[PDB]
RNA sequence: AAUUGAAGAGUUUGAUCAUGGCUCAGAUUGAACGCUGGCGGCAGGCCUAACACAUGCAAGUCGAACGGUAACAGGAAGAAGCUUGCUUCUUUGCUGACGAGUGGCGGACGGGUGAGUAAUGUCUGGGAAACUGCCUGAUGGAGGGGGAUAACUACUGGAAACGGUAGCUAAUACCGCAUAACGUCGCAAGACCAAAGAGGGGGACCUUCGGGCCUCUUGCCAUCGGAUGUGCCCAGAUGGGAUUAGCUAGUAGGUGGGGUAACGGCUCACCUAGGCGACGAUCCCUAGCUGGUCUGAGAGGAUGACCAGCCACACUGGAACUGAGACACGGUCCAGACUCCUACGGGAGGCAGCAGUGGGGAAUAUUGCACAAUGGGCGCAAGCCUGAUGCAGCCAUGCCGCGUG
RNA sequence: CCCGCAGAAGAAGCACCGGCUAACUCCGUGCCAGCAGCCGCGGUAAUACGGAGGGUGCAAGCGUUAAUCGGAAUUACUGGGC
């Protein structure tokens, strides 16, 4: 359950650290963003080198919610905080070239392989 | 790394490992030995200093504490057991 | 930096990639530098014959 | 040190229109020769047939934008399979590559791909290549059916129907013979293929006159001999995707196509000096020479340069000289794309090409030749562009590296090119077409991570009058506090036709007796000079203008060369004024080059374009249609010429004069 | 015989001199660029990004420590196609030899770089509390037992990296026991400490016929010397800044414990309240030091490439383990930045070693030949390894010769 | 390294020439084009610009730039001033 406001903490470099949710993309009306759902973004922190800089407007990939996902079967999975792998703008597609803390297997999709390839879990 | 001269990894564990167990127990005996001191018991200490000093002399020897080392503390354990007990 | 551009003409304009060489036009206060003919995209002086080694000019032929 | 096979080696390219396989194709080799862009595979013919041949391949673009591809890609390698769409018939860019393959009297087959795809039609095709290409076709095969039902292909030569199988791709065979249906086409050959092989020599025909049914082993000589002499094209047809028909298309690569020794000798020059056929024979043991076609850089081994060993040898190590430029190269270690890997070699012998790594300064076109046997050789040719637009570095910053890397994509490809505006100092690139320009751009942000915006070049405007004007009058008068200074003119401005070269201006010293003296006569001329250099309508030099001295008056000492200056400065307004000034805009002598189909919309459009026709021709196949029309008007000619005419369309422009700017333009034109 | 060598000129004025600065003649260079370019000898060659790195190489070696047989070769506890002393198959580790494994020694040398370090270093001269592989002198020891484990075998997980269970085995691997001074603690009396075998040959006597046994050659343990190496201490010198004047809690000293190879706030508890600084502490900036190099008559000024000595660093921060020696350049662990491999679960790597690419730049070279020599590691030796080294390739980069009559 | 073979045969550029500074004329140019280390050359007879002839200095290098010391006693201990 992400939503506009609400900031993100980023899962790859690319150098972001701290962002913030500026459109729920996908519809009109479209209350929430979670899961595994892309979302447009602006730069709040951004490190000083990095391929991102403060002020920048993007895309990027829900990675993890503290809402969390459920899929079959009736389990949970939840995680401590909420992170996004940010995308560029035309292309979706990472920006960045690392993946860190675990994802999850809802986001076995077409386009964010190269997520799931890196990264170290589920 | 690609050096299979890495042998002298797997090989000088099993060397920490060794010198590890045998550097603990003569620890431990050295230890019994302050005890006793704390303790008050003269006889325990120069007891326990009599078990110690096997120890400290052979692995001196082996070669995993040094001599000068085994001399230091037989020296002022000695210096203490006699100094009020 | 602004800088000399010696001999009679030269091609050379906005962008330009030339070698600079030091040496001051004391008619041109300001001015401390020459730009050195022959040098990268900077051409030698068309149908000069003396002093050729300045001004960038192969010798004509034997 | 040794070698192996040579004198079996086929160097061949495979290029043809857009779509039409011409790579797909290529893969497919790859497969069936490896077993178990250039590259390089061995063919040991799919019935274990032959003696392994060595074979050189490369995968030229379809398009035009890049045609430059083709030049050379064909310029240097000996024979060409030009494949054809089984849907799409010979299609613009078919024409294109058949007159570069013409243009070096290449030999060729012809390979009619995608037989399986709905509305196949191999005869078809095979006709259009008579029609439209005015060549000489031979169908050296028939289709088994066509589209969805193409279950194979007929050697109407070996005279059976040829069966691939199911699994493993290609390979297999079991050699079927000619099925019921077709029996009565197979009954051809196009007898005039045995006909056609017959008229190699008449001593092969006499005993064909004389109804002897020609050995297998003498027509296969026969017709080759006849396609090395290109005045026949082998037509082979087949589907890549169903893997039904590939194959038998290498066969007729050995059988057809030549080694490097069936084949003229390299012409050339000397240095100074004169001609001479630079000649050298296809011969290992003769004096090294080869072309370089081709410049790459990979990010691990540098600067990759592709050479075609025309004749001698190299070895790494040996210091061959590049003759065009006056300057010698030392060979270092060589790579052989080797169908997937680079492999490394230690010598490179004539009939073969190679990359060599670590060549400073060897251009596209270059000779690498013997130093004490030097020689120049052809160099293919350099397409010239069509299409200008300018650019600039989108962050100001990068104007320094736009510049380094806009360099290096010149000495990759000569068919690009990139300069300076002699005014209006914008950046401006030029390619063979939109395309062209599209990628190249794109690959400085891929390759030197300079992003650039584009948009129409700017134009060089000119300003002047229409109106003689009478007497106007310039004075100064400067009773201020220092030197006295005083100068008095009067003139007359006046229009001029365009008129002497280098002048386009024109001072008269129709002074009186002496109202002035002729020392500061040279002065006033200067002073109307200056303001020439950006007039009043809206900077842009004047030109055209004249200008006649006839009255005024001085001090006996307060007058002078600045006092005058200034006078003819103020005289030269006013008079500019009420002289009917006007905007002027640049015109091209227009070329247009085009078949007869279209000469209707051309002509329109040249008119749409605001522009002015003037003759006809009607040379031999095209039209060449000629105009003035203006500059700031032909900006993408040749992307929208294309669309008019089906691709099939050169043109040509330069300057030719200044004319008067529609009014909407002319105050439009406002800075 | 051998630090015995000091030059001036142009420029303000109508002219002059001085003033001052500017400028010039010389020598020098890891140079670059422009025009030009024949050879050879000797030497030099990334000064910038201690920027990032594809590929190959730069550290192994001993069967005379051990179990051993994967491949080679030979012999055969012996066999065909017959090509009967000339072959190619199966066995047998028998012998030569040898992949993997245990073990030993080396991997702390050799090589690279200058990041850090203004004094934790370097230089000069001294000093006392220390350890020291291989090499060496001397003296004796080298007895008698025990438990294991790789390899291996059997199941078994991985895409790969790597392994996982159970069982078996050898030794100079490992641990007791004995022996115990000229060794260690102790005033003494007394307590207490080690070790390994292996090869070549062989008369008898001999035995399970393995060899006992004899001999020579090595290796093992202990103590004291020598040698070399290393650690520690002191004084003096070794950049600039006051537009940095105050600095200091393990701080300065002491006592007693602990600790190190060793002295020591090295550490800790308590007691003293000290310690440093205008002879520049502190805090800023910059920087490897030296022999020497360049210039200069000298004193000086400038400088620390190439050679040699010392120090420091090894992708960045950090830590220890093994060891005589490291807190380890091609070792381990953690962390970070980054790159690469993956069958997506998981893996791997660090050229400032040689060559080489990209990048940066005005600019700096071959992905070469060889261990023949000198030298280094292992080995009794033969030998194997050696991008140290010896040569070659590239460049007029310098020096010196010679030619182009 | 020596011994044979053929034939001058395969092998010369670069800066300078107004003073400092070794080396001078014609032509072109006309405060233009340009030179220039310092002073300074160029506005119709320019040894100073550019070409030529000639000369001067160096020579497989020659120039230009950059750099350190020198001359600079111009940070003066040696060895200066107000
Ligand atoms: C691989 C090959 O053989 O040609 C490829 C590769 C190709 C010739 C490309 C067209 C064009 O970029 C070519 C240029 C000159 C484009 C400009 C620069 O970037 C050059 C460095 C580049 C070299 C090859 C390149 C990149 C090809 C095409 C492109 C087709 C594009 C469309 C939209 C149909 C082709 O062949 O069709
Ligand atoms: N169905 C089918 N498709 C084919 C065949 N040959 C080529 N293609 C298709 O052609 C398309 C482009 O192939 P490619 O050779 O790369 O084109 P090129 O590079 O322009 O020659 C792909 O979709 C191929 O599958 C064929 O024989 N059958």
């Amino acid at each position: 359950m992400i939503q506009e406001q609400t900031m993100l903490n980023v899962a790859d470099n690319s150098g972001a650290r701290r962002v913030m949710c500026i459109k729920v993309l996908g519809g009109s009306h479209r209350r929430y963003a979670g899961v595994g759902d892309i979302i447009k973004i602006t730069i709040k922190e951004a490190i000083p080198r990095g391929k991102v800089k403060k002020g920048d407007v993007l895309k990027a990939v829900v990675v993890r919610t503290k809402k969390g996902v459920r899929r079959p079967d009736g389990s949970v999975i939840r995680f401590d905080g909420n992170a996004c792998v940010l995308l560029n703008n035309n292309s979706e597609q990472p920006i960045g070239t690392r993946i860190f803390g675990p994802v999850t297997r809802e986001l076995r999709s077409e386009k964010f392989m190269k997520i799931i390839s890196l990264a170290p879990e589920v | 790394n690609i050096k299979s001269a890495k042998k002298r990894a797997i090989q000088s564990e099993k060397a920490r490992k060794h010198n590890a167990s045998r550097r603990s127990m003569m620890r431990t005996f050295i230890k019994k030995v302050y005890a006793a001191i704390e303790a008050g018991d003269k006889a325990a200490a120069q007891k326990a200093f009599n078990e110690m000093q096997p120890i400290v002399d052979r692995q001196a020897a082996k070669g995993l504490i040094h001599k000068n080392k085994a001399a230091r503390h037989k020296a002022n354990l000695t210096a203490q057991i006699n100094k009020l007990a | 930096v602004t800088s000399y551009i010696g001999g009679e003409g030269h091609n050379l304009q906005e962008h330009s990639v030339i070698l600079i060489r030091g040496g001051r036009v004391k008619d041109l206060p300001g001015v401390r530098y020459h730009t050195v003919r022959g040098a990268l995209d900077c051409s030698g002086v068309k149908d000069r014959k003396q002093a050729r080694s300045k001004y960038g000019v192969k010798r004509p032929k034997a | 040190a040794r070698t192996t096979p040579i004198a079996r080696y086929r160097n061949i390219g495979i290029s043809a229109h857009i779509d039409a396989g011409k790579t797909t194709t290529t893969e497919r080799i790859l497969f069936y020769t490896g077993v178990n862009a250039a590259t390089t595979a061995f063919w040991s013919g799919m019935a274990k047939q032959y003696e392994p041949h060595r074979i050189n391949i490369i995968d030229t673009p379809g398009h035009v934008d890049f045609t430059i591809e083709v030049e050379r890609s064909m310029r240097v390698l000996d024979g060409a399979v030009m494949v054809y769409c089984a849907v799409g018939g010979v299609q613009p860019q078919s024409e294109t590559v058949w007159r570069q393959a013409n243009k070096y009297k290449v030999p060729r087959i012809a390979f009619v791909n995608k037989m399986d795809r709905m509305g196949a039609n191999f005869l078809k095709v095979v006709n259009q290549i008579k029609t439209r290409l005015g060549a000489n076709p031979v169908p050296l095969q028939l289709a088994i059916g066509a589209e969805e039902h193409f279950t194979g292909v007929v050697d109407l030569v070996k005279m059976k129907a040829i069966n691939w199988n199911d699994a493993d791709q290609g390979v297999t065979f079991e050699y079927e013979d000619i099925p019921a249906d077709m029996v009565e086409l197979a009954n051809e050959w196009h007898q005039n293929l045995i006909e056609s092989a017959a008229e190699a020599s008449e001593e092969l025909m006499e005993k064909y006159l004389g109804g002897e049914e020609l050995t297998e082993a003498e027509i296969k000589g026969a017709l080759r001999q006849r396609v090395l002499n290109n005045e026949i094209i082998l037509v082979t047809c087949g589907s890549a995707f169903k893997n039904k028909g590939v194959q038998a298309m290498l066969d007729a690569v050995i059988d057809y196509l030549p080694s490097p020794v069936d084949v003229p000798a390299i012409n050339g020059i000397l240095d100074d000096g004169k001609d001479t056929p630079a000649e050298r024979h296809a011969s290992d043991d003769e004096p090294f020479s080869a072309l370089a076609f081709k410049i790459a850089t990979d990010p691990f081994v540098g600067n990759l340069t592709f050479f075609r060993v025309y004749s001698g040898v190299v070895n790494s190590g040996d210091t061959v000289l590049n003759s065009v430029k006056a300057a010698r190269e030392r060979f270092g270690r060589i790579v052989q794309m080797h169908a997937n890997k680079r492999e490394e070699i230690k010598e490179v012998r004539a009939g073969d090409i190679a990359a060599a790594i670590g060549l400073k300064d060897v251009t596209t076109g270059d000779t690498l030749c013997d130093p004490d046997a030097p020689i120049i050789l052809e160099r293919m040719e350099f397409p010239e562009p069509v299409i200008s637009i300018a650019v600039e570095p989108k962050t100001k910053a990068d104007q320094e590296k736009m510049g380094l890397a806009l360099g290096r994509l010149a000495k990759e490809d000569p068919s690009f090119r990139v300069w300076t505006d002699e005014e209006s100092n914008q950046t401006i690139i030029a390619g063979m077409g939109e395309l062209h320009l599209d990628i190249i751009v794109d690959r400085m942000k891929r390759e030197f991570n300079v992003e650039a915006n584009v948009g129409k070049p700017q134009v060089a405007y000119r300003e002047t009058i229409r109106q003689k004007v009478t007497d106007v009058e310039g004075k100064h008068a400067k009773q201020s506090g220092g030197r006295g200074q005083y100068g008095h003119v009067v003139i007359d401005m006046y229009p001029l036709e365009p008129g002497s070269n280098p002048k386009g201006y024109e001072f008269i010293n129709d002074i009186k007796g002496g109202v002035i003296p002729g020392e500061y006569i040279p002065a006033v001329d200067k002073g109307i000079q200056e303001q020439l250099k950006a007039g009043p309508l809206a900077g842009y030099p004047v030109v055209d203008m004249g200008i006649r001295l006839h009255f005024g008056s001085y001090h006996d000492v307060d007058s002078s060369e600045l006092a005058f200056k200034l006078a003819a400065s103020i005289a030269f307004k006013e008079g500019f004024k009420k002289a009917k000034p006007v905007l002027l805009e640049p015109i091209m002598k227009v070329e247009v080059e085009t078949p007869e189909e279209n000469t209707g919309d051309v002509i329109g459009d040249l008119s749409r374009r605001r522009g002015m026709l003037k003759g006809q021709e009607s040379e031999v196949t095209g039209v060449k249609i000629h105009a003035e029309v203006p500059l700031s008007e032909m900006f993408g000619y040749a992307t929208q010429l294309r669309s008019l005419t089906k691709g099939r369309a050169s043109y040509t422009m330069e300057f030719l004069k200044y004319d008067e700017a529609p009014s909407n333009v002319a105050q439009a034109v406002i800075e």
